[PDB]
């Protein structure tokens, strides 16, 4: 709903402490490969691996997006505001975004 | 410069004394003043309530800052506590400047 020459989002990063509540906000530049050639291929355990070590599964062509890492969402220092002042914390909504996107 | 807020009209003083209660005057007048007091003194409660206004901390900076913190290493007093008889003492003198800003 833009075209070629209008950003699809702006910049947020910011944290923001309402002091029952924080907001913290991340935004990051990626890069997306084409994978395995478009394709999906079948994966599994060479021989020789030990039976501990056997798998059976499927590579796709797909990426995904992963924030589950705290240091993601949290600075040290807001990490430390956390830490230092509450005795406990719990994530209650979301929201994701991608925008500003460039095939190459 | 000792520290502290200067104000021109501070707290004001809190005065109180014992009201005189005299012994047992002579019989016949004299005009001269009571030097015969009978010994007592006060105990009570005092009850002080201030409230302090606070400034939040709106700083950027990526990097954790200096907190004041307690050692974690064992001890045989825990600080600002009292000993074994009953003592109470501070071992430092705590400061408030801690957080940074930028001039």
């Amino acid at each position: 709903a833009d075209g070629v020459g209008n950003s699809s989002g702006n910049w947020h990063c910011d944290s923001q402490w309402l002091g029952d509540r924080v907001i913290t906000t991340s935004t990051r530049t990626w890069a997306l490969p084409t994978y395995n050639n478009h394709l999906y291929k079948q994966i599994s355990s060479q021989s020789g691996a030990t039976n501990d070590n056997h798998y059976f599964g499927y590579s796709t062509p797909w990426g995904y997006f992963d924030f589950n890492r705290f240091h993601c969402h949290f600075s040290p220092r807001d990490w430390q505001r956390l830490i230092n002042n509450n005795w406990g914390f719990r994530p209650k909504r979301l929201n994701f975004k991608l925008f500003n996107i460039q095939v190459k | 410069l000792m520290g502290g807020f200067g104000l021109k009209h501070p707290p004001p003083q809190i005065m109180i004394k014992n009201t005189p209660v005299p012994a047992n005057p002579p019989t016949n007048f004299s005009a001269a003043k009571f030097a015969s007091f009978i010994t007592q003194y006060s105990t009570g409660q005092v009850s002080v309530e201030i409230e302090w206004e606070l400034q939040k901390e709106n700083s950027k900076r990526w990097n954790p800052e200096i907190q004041y913190t307690s050692n974690y290493n064992k001890s045989v007093n825990v600080d600002f506590t009292v000993d074994t008889n009953g003592v109470y003492s501070e071992p430092r003198p705590i400061g408030t400047r801690y957080l940074t800003r930028n001039l």
